C-alpha cells in the first residue's frame, strides 16, 4: 500500500 | 573525478506516525529528481501536509525541517484512496523543489527551498553518527509506529462501524466495545508495541457481532 | 484590556537528554527578558550548546528550532559545576535575544531571531493541540529521560573508574562490568523506562568490587 | 539542581 499523509 | 556535488543527507517528507520517508537518499549526486505516490491516514481528509525533512532517523522530528505546505482541495474519501504525487528535485546549484499533485483533483502545491537550507557540515556529521548509533533502535521505532498505524485505523474503522450498525449493535456489544476502544486509544499513546497489538486483539476479540 | 500582544508559544532551550526547558512561557506579554542558570552534561565539558527552541512539546526535537550557538572555553569540571546563565529577551518589535554567559569568567555569546521566526498562527493552533493531545506521552518522556541521564551519568562515571582501576580489576570484574555497560548502552537508546533501569541495576551489582 | 547542557 501506498505510505500515508495526515493533514 | 576525485569530487563531485551531492545532497549529504538524505531529503524526504514525514508519514503518518511521525517518521521520516525519504526521496533523495544521502549523498545522492545533484542534480537528481525523485518522486513517490502517498495516500490519505484518515477517512475524508481534505488536505496533507507536506513536512520536508533532511537527515538520517526514523522519528520524523529527529530530522531537520527544510519548509512545510499544505496540498488543499482533495476530495473527501476513504483513506488510502488519494493519490498524491510528491517530487523533489535538486537542481544543480543545489536549489530543492518540492511539488504534490493530487492525481483526482489536479491541485497542485510546491515550495522552493534554498540551498543554503538545513544542517552545517558540523550537524551533518553528527547526524549521521546519531542515526549509525541509533540504527536498530530507529528500526524499532519504525515498527511501533507500523502498528500505532493499524492500532489508528481500526480505532477508526471500528467507530464508523458502531455508528453505522445503530440499534442493530446489541447493547451489551456495544459497552464492551466502547471499552475496548478506549484501552486501544490509551495503548497508542505508549510505546510498548506489544501492548498496542493486543488492545487490538481484544478489541477484535469483542466485535464479532459487529463484525457483521 | 482585551487586547495583549504576547509570545504565542513557550520558548525556551534543549537540555540533557533532548527536553526542552521554558524560558518564557506561551502568552507572555512583551517586552519581557527571564533567565536561568544551567550546568554541563559531563565532566570536563569545555562548551555548551544552547539550542534556541520554541514550542509546547516536552521532546525538544519536536518543537521549532530558532537557533543555535556554542558557548565555549568553559575551565574543565565536574559535570554540575559550571554555571552558564541564559538569559531570554524579547523586545517590543518581538525580536528575540538569546544570550548565554558563564558566570565564573563573564565569556558571553549571544544571538538575534527575527521576529518572523518560528511557527505561523496555523502551526501555533496546531502546536497547541498536539501538545494538548500528547499531554501524557510527554509527561512520560520528561519521566524517560531523567531516567536516561542518570544511566548516562552512571555509564561514564563507571568508564572513568574501570581507566582508575586499570590493570587490578580482574579479569572476571572487568569482563561482567564491560557486559553491563553494553547492556546499559543499548538500553538507553531505547524508550523503556523500566528497561533502562534494570539495566542500571545489573551494572551496579557487578560493580560492587569497583569500590 | 540545575538542569545540564550538552555540548
Amino acid at each position: 500500500n501506498r505510505l500515508m499523509l495526515t493533514g | 573525478v576525485l569530487l563531485l556535488d551531492v545532497t549529504p543527507l538524505s531529503l524526504g517528507i514525514e508519514t503518518m506516525g511521525g517518521v521520516m520517508t525519504t526521496l533523495i537518499a544521502k549523498n545522492t549526486t545533484i542534480p537528481t529528481k525523485h518522486s513517490q505516490v502517498f495516500s490519505t491516514a484518515e477517512d475524508n481528509q481534505s488536505a496533507v501536509t507536506i513536512h520536508v525533512l533532511q537527515g538520517e532517523r526514523k522519528r520524523a522530528a529527529d530530522n531537520k525541517s527544510l519548509g512545510q505546505f499544505n496540498l488543499d482541495g482533495i476530495n473527501p474519501a476513504p483513506r488510502g484512496m488519494p493519490q498524491i504525487e510528491v517530487t523533489f528535485d535538486i537542481d544543480a546549484d543545489g536549489i530543492l523543489h518540492v511539488s504534490a499533485k493530487d492525481k483526482n483533483s489536479g491541485k497542485e502545491q510546491k515550495i522552493t527551498i534554498k540551498a543554503s537550507s538545513g544542517l552545517n557540515e558540523d550537524e551533518i556529521q553528527k547526524m549521521v553518527r546519531d542515526a549509525e548509533a541509533n540504527a536498530e533502535a530507529d528500526r524499532k521505532f519504525e515498527e511501533l509506529v507500523q502498528t500505532r498505524n493499524q492500532g489508528d485505523h481500526l480505532l477508526h474503522s471500528t467507530r464508523k462501524q458502531v455508528e453505522e450498525a445503530g440499534d442493530k449493535l446489541p447493547a451489551d456489544d456495544k459497552t464492551a466495545i466502547e471499552s475496548a476502544l478506549t484501552a486501544l486509544e490509551t495503548a497508542l499513546k505508549g510505546e510498548d508495541k506489544a501492548a498496542i497489538e493486543a488492545k487490538m486483539q481484544e478489541l477484535a476479540q469483542v466485535s464479532q457481532k459487529l463484525m457483521e
